[PDB]
DNA sequence: ACTTGACATCCCACCTCACGTATGCTATAATGTGTGCAGTCTGACGCGG
RNA sequence: GAGU
């Protein structure tokens, strides 16, 4: 079983799992570890957006691809928003500070 | 937007208030047979958003040349459904509750800022009895306990003077009042005496506290929430199965129940219901509201319908089976693909057997590039059509694009960091991966049916860290000892 | 005593949470006195009511809203419902007959008139216009007004004594705060004068240099009195008689208050039981119960004593009611009006003794057949009558998944068709170049290619200038010479989508 | 060394510090610069061991510590403390899907560190 | 996983000194393989092959430590990752060679997730193993006899011995090694004896090879005293701190001194012990110290 | 009947019967789990349960249970052994009286067992008398060791009475370590029926008997001659020994072939028997997939030779020879199921027709006018099988589309793609076809 | 190249209709109750008392 | 039910 471009998640916008959505691996904590232990910034970056909850940045970076430029450019992964709301839904107020 | 840091503190009830566009006054979500959202309700237009990109409820207002409109009949503005994912409403709690988690977790910021045990504030939140605020009476001062009667026996007597109440209103208002700078002053000239160990250990620790929480410029009143957030719809939706069905979230659910029972306390109000119907109602209200929250943390649980206990905001967050683990820090992957090992004695070290409908399947895009800059199709989608028949030019294209490419093997558990190697791909028949001999040892793999994943770099970074970096013929020794990993065997 | 017996098992209550124990302890203490108990609180609510209404028929003001209430809506040529429904539904010690209006207001005016030229001569209530006046209250106690109207006069009154009391302490508020005066001294000067002046200067004259400052700002001070002098004169009531009817009409309503407070905590254990029966796994426990609790509200405010029967079967009904309504409007997610619950609830009556003929189940059409209704109108409820199962739902039996975890969203065009929209629109630009400058814009903006808007022959025609007949042929020549596979070798493709 | 993160002190600085306080080692270095070049009066330190999970929860990353364990408890403690996660540790920019800090990222990381110090 | 190399080198002077592991029975982990790659701190003089000096701060590669090998250096300074000054994190220098790479780790690379994935994959990997491989249990507890394997001199570090009436030199210390000197006066070869060992050649005498110089029987610890005369009883009472075994024939036993678990609530402090008396009955005392012997004979002492 | 279904249905205990062969089913029928109601799950289960017990011996398995966290929970019951009358686990052991070997069998419970002295099957006895040796081997009160001859009561009565029926049907048990074992036992539980059936090579004579009970082979209840064979129907003249007096002597078998099972796997039966032969009661008409005549075939037999290949062979990985497939064995039926449903939305009901908006008529050809796949027809993944036609509602014209609409035409008809595509990079013939209407619609061509 | 007018087809908005929806009212007497499973582990740091 |  593999996969390119399928049908995502409902809430997090990540691709689905099994072979009977046509979903994705979840590459897990584990395999962040690899990564991690090489240098490789980008990969996992690809791995955390344009692969999995990032529309704009995966879509871009699909179009990218196909032009021959494989430039990332990312956006922001839709689980991280999930996090945002669900915190402020507790009441718990979290701002992302500007420079 | 660009950014440098987070800061995190308590939700103000009128930061509450700027970050809600509406309230939720309606528990109903949306028409049994018109699956629309109901006004004042759970998944309303007005306040979250509209359902469908730039058209309103009604459905005179539609396209693009309508931004920011206004229906005038309606109340809905035409925008992008994403906003249903960020817009926040919010309830008017009647009665001003107290949140759970800075009660009933540990140490429980409440109890140790006015030095209080835990049952004390219970009985008193839950309505058994009533307590001193504020005495201008010698006789009793801040956080005495009184019974039923022992008010009236206080009460009779006094009065006038005297100010006690019952409940997290009662206890709301006894934190505005407390003094946050004169205490802490108090606190080190008491230092300044005598210091018997263990009790300047506590005052120690809640010197602490008071010095932070008014540095911080985190009120105490905000302990007492008279606003209540409510999540964006779209993080609790409300879909259909195929079969007619539905599913819906638990915080639906709780949600549902927390409006119930405060419109039904609105009632209780304008009605001017006796005492303990109304102490009944704060007590089921801050149920509710707790529940909502940290579902059990409280003792005996909201179930499911089931049987299953409802799945709180907390469970949300924190579970293993919550958003941090396992959307946050990892997730599912697109162009990764899946299958058996088997051996490769020809293969080079740096090599792998990649299967053919495997590897076409994943690099999908790299093909419509070319296919559509070398002019074999006239544009993409002719691309697909010409993809999805499968005549021998796309096989000499897939070819090209996987020259040079390097990609990545996985096998769970990711033991260390060789768990996952770069290789040059080599296409082959059939549908199972060929592995390379020798870094079997390296992910401690084994021929008896074990699969792994074959995650693509795509970018030149990636593929550049995939092949300089993390490349087979790069990694022979272990990063744990300094000795050779990749070995005979 | 019984204070004491709740207090012993307070002190034990070992934390437990389930407010079932709590209420069921409370109400544990509160005896229930029967028989005639009842009525002894029934006979408050009674005299409670009149008390008000003997006010009505003594006060100007209120007789005044009454004939100016009936004017706005009677006038008007001939009407009977709004207004008028709002008001009378009359008990004589229901389709009101003209006839009967007519006489029943007639006798009113003659006695406002008789009852006004006594007050005048000499005294304001000079003994026999004091028996008068009384006779004039025993007139009105007659009536019983509909509890909606009788609200609003009663908040006429409520506000007025805020008004009061308000404007007093907003006076008494910069007059205390800023300026200073001994408020037993108070007491005497404002009881005995009042409306005359001299107990402003009279105030001043125990000197002391204080008092004599006032000057600067002398024009304020005793102008704003005239403020609360105004309301006095408006209000055209006595301070001799105006505390007596506000102070005294205070007591009337709160005797009846407190009244029913000791008859409704006395009558919980009966809401409480007749819930449990419901119970029965709808919603939960305590719901059901405050639900309950509504219903006796109302089981007290229409529980007639004069009826001589027993309380507990005339408010089994009204809770009872209160509960079953309640499911129905609450309950599920899917909200849903009565009819459609009365329905369902017929449906499954009839599914239990159908099984039990049939030896199995019920299709449709003979389902149909029993109730005599159309097959399709069965066959919608059936698919309506599904309850919200839950997203979170684990449909993983080993704990695998949150039902989320099959959900896709089929909104999203898939990065595939964005694509191929893209190329599309990069595409059409193109050909609008080969194009002859003006064609170009006239087709660009015909259908907001590339704007914002669309704009259609008319609107186009206007910003072209006139032509709008030409516009059609242009939009036929375009179509001619873009129908030429010369241009259109790039649009050829989308041809098969 | 990760488990000797943290020190405790006595005598203060002209920062929040006092006695029996439990503040990072990293930031009584940062302290010791800028205080010993200006003069202010000192602050005695004692190094303190604590052992994985403590220690995990102790560091001045609240997001890296909610992401460990006790979710609840970090978070309160956090919002009572009114803190604000400066964002130089690994798993943060993970989460954020950004640049990590490490390696190939320790490029684009300084270049924002300097843009700080230029307002 | 903050842990990263920031800094070449913040220049400290701080180390921590590492030995060749003479854990008991051998030296199972020598200096070379515990500091190979690693950078130093300072210079380690000994009286050697001339006088030996080692410049500092410097890396120790392969080659650098074989030459320190023939100059047989015991202990040597390293600076270590603890040792850092850096902030946040640590330098090129006091981590050394990335020992994946071969050379020194680059500087960015996060060391910390490094150590952690080597450190728990082995764990992670040697439960498996022995766990679907080695279908049954048992280890080597056979710790029967030391056996001295090349011809060299007998030279003990910490003990006091009390020699008996058989004739064996038993110690009764908790500090005891038994050493090997070769030919012009070295510490070769390690051994561990534990508490109530038999010894057989004491301090200074020669050992012909493979002889047998100790001897203990495992499953066993005993107590041994260093005075002689009659065991006398104090609070070993039966049921509160010991349990009666006692069969027919001539009437023989073997006292259980019992511990915390099956005592009585009565008998909680009772600390049982062997008295030492002599023929007269008063406490014989063991030679040239104060002490009247009593040996604390510890839960569960048959 | 709410209750009831909830056992049947949710409970744990309930399960998807195994039938990838018959020693699957017979196997998980027989299993014992330590969970469900009453009963422990995975973190309430520590060693003191999952650890094996002397107890165990005759009456379950020490060696067949699940690897992983529910190792230790779920045993499979020992060959001979059965529950008692108070549900408690017993086995069957033969008398020894006086020394001498008695013929007769009596079921023991543990508690029982406890009491007497058993001796091993495996222990030599003397030709209907005593044992052979002076000084015996056996076990009592639940420890082995030696007894003489005098003091023995009881005895084993066969070896294969400790094991389960899983683990029986392997050889030489007795020279596999027991962790191999338990692999063992769990691989045969997953082996698929091929389409040719061999009988193993290497049996213990339990393959018969498995296979028997399995019952999913057709076994003759009379005994007689046959008169008509078919393979689809096996008629049997019985004789008048076994003829009632009161119906008629002919017994008629109709046989199953290829029905799907649960897991995909092929369900078919064959004929063994020719017409005209004379069989007797309790013979083996028909055999089910994976068994030849009597015996179980769980597979096939080949000529392996151990050896290191050029690495073909590197780690337990298998080099085999295009002849396996020359010969057509290890080739798997897959009976796949799909279904396709034609929903009613409120955007309007669909529909099964052959009418399908910008489909290739290669697609089309096969389909019949009801829009159904013809019998017989094999197919490839993508094709389509079901036409199916649903509510579209477009009216979403961004500029560029409408002036392409305009120009050439292809007006565009509201449907979407609803029909019944075959699942990816799977190829096999359409064996069989179902149709199911509802009474509301008229009937369909096809149907 | 463009306009004009005639005649013929299509798109937007407001009105009467009919079903759907919201809320009230009922009188023999009915008045202290529900309810379950959670657990067994297991070392752990921690406060409370 | 797979494997580490
Ligand atoms: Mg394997
Ligand atoms: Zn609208």
């Amino acid at each position: 079983h593999a996969r390119s471009t399928g049908s995502y998640s409902l809430v997090t916008q990540q691709p689905l799992g099994g072979k009977a959505q046509f979903g994705g691996q979840r590459f897990g904590e584990m395999e962040v570890w690899a990564l991690e232990a090489y240098g490789a910034a980008y990969t996992l970056q690809e791995m955390l957006t344009v692969k999995s909850d990032d529309v704009n940045g995966r879509t871009k970076m699909y179009k990218n691809i196909v032009d021959g430029n494989h430039q990332m450019e990312p956006g922001m992964p839709e689980s991280f928003n999930v996090l945002l709301k669900e915190i402020r839904s507790l009441g718990i107020n979290i701002e992302l500070e500007d420079e | 937007e660009e950014f440098d840091a987070i800061k995190i503190a308590l939700a103000s009830p009128d930061m509450i208030r700027s970050w809600s566009f509406g309230e939720v006054k309606k528990p109903e979500t949306i028409n049994y047979r018109t699956f629309k959202p109901e006004r004042d309700g759970l998944f309303c237009a007005r306040i979250f958003g509209p359902v469908k990109d730039y058209e309103c409820l009604c459905g005179k207002y539609k396209r693009l040349k309508h931004r920011g409109v206004i229906c005038e009949k309606c109340g809905v503005e035409v925008t992008q459904t994403k906003v249903r994912r960020e817009r926040m409403g919010h309830i008017e709690l009647a009665s001003p509750t107290a949140h759970i988690w800075f009660l009933k977790s540990l140490p429980s910021r409440i109890g140790l800022l006015l030095d209080m045990p835990l049952r004390d504030i219970e009985r008193v939140l839950y309505f058994e009895s009533y307590v001193v605020i504020e005495g201008g009476m010698t006789n009793l001062e801040r956080q005495q306990i009184l019974t039923e009667e022992q008010y009236l026996d206080a009460l009779e007597e006094f009065g006038d003077e005297f100010d006690a109440k019952m409940g997290a209103e009662a206890i709301q208002a006894l934190l505005k009042s407390m003094d946050l700078e004169q205490e802490c002053e108090q606190l080190r000239e008491e230092l300044n005496e005598t210091n018997s160990e263990t009790k300047r250990k506590k005052l120690t620790k809640r010197i602490k506290l008071l010095e932070a929480f008014v540095q911080s410029g985190n009120k105490p009143e905000w302990m007492i929430l008279t606003v209540l957030p409510v999540l964006p719809p779209d993080l609790r939706p409300l879909v259909p199965l195929d079969g007619g069905r539905f599913a819906t979230s638990d915080l639906n659910d709780l949600y549902r129940r927390v409006i119930n029972r405060n419109n039904r306390l609105k009632r209780l109000l304008d009605l001017a219901a006796p005492d303990i119907i109304v102490r009944n109602e704060k007590r089921m209200l801050q149920e509710a509201v707790d529940a909502l929250l940290d579902n059990g943390r409280r003792g005996r649980a909201i179930t499911g319908s089931n049987k299953r206990p409802l799945k709180s905001l907390a469970d949300m967050i924190k579970g293993k089976q919550g958003r941090f683990r396992q959307n946050l820090l990892g997730k599912r992957v697109d162009y990764s693909g899946r299958s058996v090992i088997t051996v490769g004695p020809y293969l080079r070290l740096h090599q792998c057997g990649l299967p053919k409908k495997m590897a076409l399947e994943l690099f999908k895009p790299f093909i419509y590039g070319k296919l559509e800059l070398r002019g074999l199709a006239t544009t993409i989608k002719a691309a697909k059509k010409m993809v999805e028949r499968e005549e021998a030019v796309v096989w000499d294209i897939l070819d090209e694009v996987i020259r040079e490419h390097p990609v990545l093997l996985n096998r769970a558990p990711t033991l260390h960091r060789l768990g996952i190697q770069a290789f040059e791909p080599v296409l082959i028949e059939g549908k199972a991966i060929q592995l390379h001999p020798l870094v079997c040892a390296a992910y401690n793999a084994d021929f008896d049916g074990d699969q792994m994943a074959v995650h693509v770099p795509l970018t030149l970074e990636a593929q550049l860290e995939a092949r300089a970096l993390m490349m087979s013929t790069n990694n022979i020794l272990s990063p744990a000892n300094g000795e050779p990993i990749i070995v005979p065997s | 005593a019984a204070a004491q017996v709740l207090s012993s098992v307070e002190s034990e209550i070992g934390r437990t949470t389930d407010p079932v124990r709590m209420y069921m302890r409370e109400m544990g203490t509160v005896e229930l006195l029967t028989r005639e108990g009842e009525i002894d609180i029934a006979k408050r609510i009674e005299d409670g009511i009149n008390q008000v209404q003997c006010s009505v028929a003594e006060y100007p003001e209120a007789i005044t809203y009454l004939l100016e209430q009936y004017d706005r809506v009677e006038a008007e040529e001939a009407r009977l419902s709004d207004l008028i429904t709002g008001f009378v539904d009359p008990n004589a010690e229901n389709s009101i007959d003209p006839e009967l209006a007519r006489e029943k207001f007639a006798e009113l005016r003659a006695q406002y008139v008789v009852t006004r030229d006594t007050i005048k001569a000499k005294g304001r209530s000079h003994a026999t216009a004091q028996e008068e006046i009384l006779k004039l209250s025993e007139v009105f106690k007659q009536f019983r007004l509909v509890p909606k109207q009788f609200d609003y006069l009663v908040n006429s009154m409520r506000v007025m004594m805020d008004r009061v009391r308000t404007q007093e302490r907003l006076i008494m508020k910069l007059c205390v705060e800023q300026c200073k005066m001994p408020k037993k001294n108070f007491i005497t000067l404002f009881t005995g004068n009042e409306t005359s002046d001299t107990w402003f200067n009279a105030a001043i004259a125990m000197n002391k240099p204080w008092s004599e400052k006032l000057h600067d700002v002398s024009e304020e001070v005793h102008r704003a009195l005239q403020k609360l002098q105004q309301i006095e004169e408006e209000t055209g009531l006595t301070i001799e008689q105006v505390k007596d009817i506000n102070r005294r009409m205070s007591i009337g309503e709160a005797k009846a208050r407190r009244a029913k407070k000791e008859m409704v905590e006395a009558n919980l254990r009966l809401v409480i039981s007749i819930a449990k029966k419901y119970t029965n796994r709808g919603l939960q426990f305590l719901d059901l119960i405050q639900e309950g609790n509504i219903g006796l509200m109302k089981a007290v405010d229409k529980f007639e004593y004069r009826r001589g029967y027993k309380f507990s079967t005339y408010a089994t009904w009204w809770i009872r009611q209160a509960i079953t309504r309640s499911i129905a409007d609450q309950a599920r997610t899917i909200r849903i009006p009565v009819h459609m619950i009365e329905t369902i609830n017929k449906l499954n009556r009839i599914s239990r003794q159908m099984l039990q003929e049939m030896g199995r189940e019920p299709t449709p059409e003979e389902l149909a057949e029993r109730m005599l209704m159309p097959e399709d109108k069965i066959r919608k409820v059936l698919k309506i009558a599904k309850e919200p199962i839950s997203m979170e739902t684990p449909i993983g039996d080993d704990e695998d998944s949150h039902l989320g975890d099959f959900i896709e969203d089929t909104t999203l065009e898939l990065p595939l068709d964005s694509a191929t929209t893209e190329s599309l629109r990069a595409a059409t630009h193109d050909v609008l170049a080969g194009l002859t400058a003006r064609e170009a814009k006239v087709l660009r903006m015909r259908f907001g290619i590339d704007m914002n808007t669309d704009y259609t022959l008319e609107e186009v025609g206007k910003q072209f200038d006139v032509t709008r007949e030409r516009i059609r042929q242009i939009e036929a020549k375009a179509l001619r010479k873009l129908r030429h596979p010369s241009r259109s070798e790039v649009l050829r493709s989308f041809l098969d989508d | 060394r990760q488990m000797l993160r943290k020190a405790t002190i006595v005598n203060a600085g002209s920062s929040d510090f006092l006695e029996g306080e439990q503040v990072e080692y990293s930031r009584v270095k940062i302290a010791n610069r800028e205080l010993e070049a200006n003069g202010k009066v000192g602050a005695t330190y004692s190094r303190d061991l604590l052992g994985i999970t403590k220690a995990s929860l102790a560091t001045e990353s609240f997001i890296s510590a909610a992401s460990f364990q006790e979710t609840t408890r970090v978070l309160t403690e956090a919002a009572v403390a009114g803190k604000r996660d400066e964002l130089r540790g690994l798993k943060e920019n993970v989460i954020v899907g950004r640049l990590i800090p490490a390696g190939t990222g320790y490029a684009y990381h300084q270049d924002r560190m300097r843009r700080r110090a230029a307002g | 996983q903050d842990l990263v190399v920031t800094e070449d080198d913040c220049g400290t002077h701080e180390g921590i000194m590492m030995t060749p592991v003479i854990e008991g029975g051998d030296v199972k982990e020598p200096l070379r393989d515990r500091v190979l790659g690693r950078v130093t701190a300072e210079d380690v003089l000994k009286p050697g092959t001339a006088d030996i000096l080692v410049p500092r701060n410097t890396l120790l590669h392969e080659q650098w430590c074989d030459l320190l090998e023939e100059n047989s250096v015991d202990a040597v300074k390293v600076r270590s990752v603890v040792s850092c000054d850096t902030d946040f994190g640590v330098c090129a220098h006091c981590y050394g060679r990335d020992l994946a790479r071969g050379h020194i780790i680059n500087k960015g690379e996060a060391i910390g997730v490094i150590a952690a994935q080597s450190i728990g994959e082995p764990g992670t990997q040697l439960t498996m193993r022995t766990f679907h491989i080695g279908g049954a249990a048992s280890r080597a507890a056979a710790e029967s006899s030391i056996q001295v394997k090349n011809k060299g001199s007998i030279k003990l570090s910490n003990v006091k011995s009390v020699v008996n009436s058989s004739g064996k030199l038993v110690i009764t210390s908790r500090n005891t090694e038994l050493k090997l000197i070769d030919e012009f006066g070295r510490t070769k070869e390690s051994y561990k004896v534990p508490y109530g060992a038999v010894l057989a050649k004491g301090d200074g005498e020669q050992v012909a090879g493979g002889e047998t110089v100790a001897n203990w029987d495992p499953h066993t610890m005993p107590v041994i005293t260093e005075v002689s005369g009659f065991v006398r009883f104090t609070d070993m009472i039966d049921g509160q701190t010991i349990t009666r075994q006692t069969d027919e024939l001539t009437g023989l036993s073997s006292l259980v001194v019992l511990d915390s678990a099956e005592r009585t609530a009565g008998g909680k402090d009772l600390r049982p012990a062997l008295k030492i008396v002599d023929a007269q009955g008063n406490d014989v005392l063991i030679p040239g110290t104060d002490m009247p012997a009593q040996y604390f004979l510890p839960g569960k002492a048959i | 009947s709410a209750a009831v279904k909830e056992f049947f249905g949710s409970s744990q205990l309930s399960q998807f019967m195994d039938q990838n062969n018959p020693l699957s089913e017979i196997t998980h029928k027989r299993r014992i789990s330590a969970l469900g109601p009453g009963g422990l799950t995975r973190e309430r289960a520590g060693f003191e349960v999952r650890d094996v017990h002397p107890t165990h011996y005759g009456r379950v398995c020490p060696i067949e249970t699940p690897e992983g966290p529910n190792i230790g929970l779920i045993n499979s019951l020992s060959v001979y052994a059965q529950t008692n009358e108070y549900g408690f686990l017993e086995t069957p052991y033969r008398k020894v009286t006086d020394g001498v070997v008695t013929d007769e069998i009596h079921y023991l419970s543990a508690i029982e067992e406890g009491n007497y002295v058993i001796a091993q099957a495996n222990s030599n006895l003397d030709e209907e008398g005593h044992f052979v040796e002076d000084l015996v081997t056996c076990r009592s009160k639940g420890e082995s060791s030696l007894f003489s001859r005098d003091q023995v009561d009881y005895m084993d009565v066969s070896t294969q009475q400790v094991v389960s029926v899983g683990a029986s049907l392997i050889p030489f048990l007795e020279h596999d370590d027991a962790n191999r074992a338990l692999m063992g036992a769990n691989m045969q539980r997953q082996a698929v029926p091929t389409l040719r059936a061999d009988k193993p090579l290497v049996g213990t004579g339990m393959e018969r008997a498995v296979a028997v009970d399995s019952g999913v082979t057709a076994v003759a209840k009379r005994g007689g001659v046959v008169q008509y064979v078919d393979a689809s129907r096996i008629v049997i003249k019985v004789n008048e020994d076994e003829m009632y007096p009161g119906e008629a002597g002919i017994d008629i078998y109709n046989l199953t072939k290829y029905t799907r099972s649960n897991q995909n796997t092929c369900i078919n039966q064959m004929p063994c028997v020719s017409l005209g032969e004379p069989v007797e009661r309790g013979d083996v008409l028909a055999d089910g997939p994976s068994t030849d005549l009597g015996e179980l075939a769980l597979g096939q037999n080949m000529r392996v030779a151990f050896m290191p290949w050029n690495g073909y062979n590197f780690e337990d990985s298998i080099l085999v020879s295009e002849r396996v497939v020359q010969e057509d064995r290890f080739t798997t039926i897959h009976i796949q199921e799909l279904a396709c449903v034609s929903r009613d939305t409120k955007l309007g009901p669909e529909e099964i027709t052959a009418d399908i908006p910008n489909v290739g008529e290669a697609a089309l050809s096969k389909l019949d006018e009801s829009g159904i796949v013809y019998i017989g027809a094999e197919v490839t993944g993508g094709d389509i099988l079901v036409g199916k036609v649903t509510p579209k509602g477009e009216t979403q014209l961004t500029p560029e589309e409408k002036l392409l609409r305009a120009i050439f035409g292809e007006k565009a008809s509201d449907v979407k793609d609803s029909s019944l595509r075959v699942p990816n990079g799977v190829s096999g013939t359409v064996i069989d076809v179902q149709v199911f209407t509802r009474d509301g619609v008229e009937k369909d061509k096809r149907a």
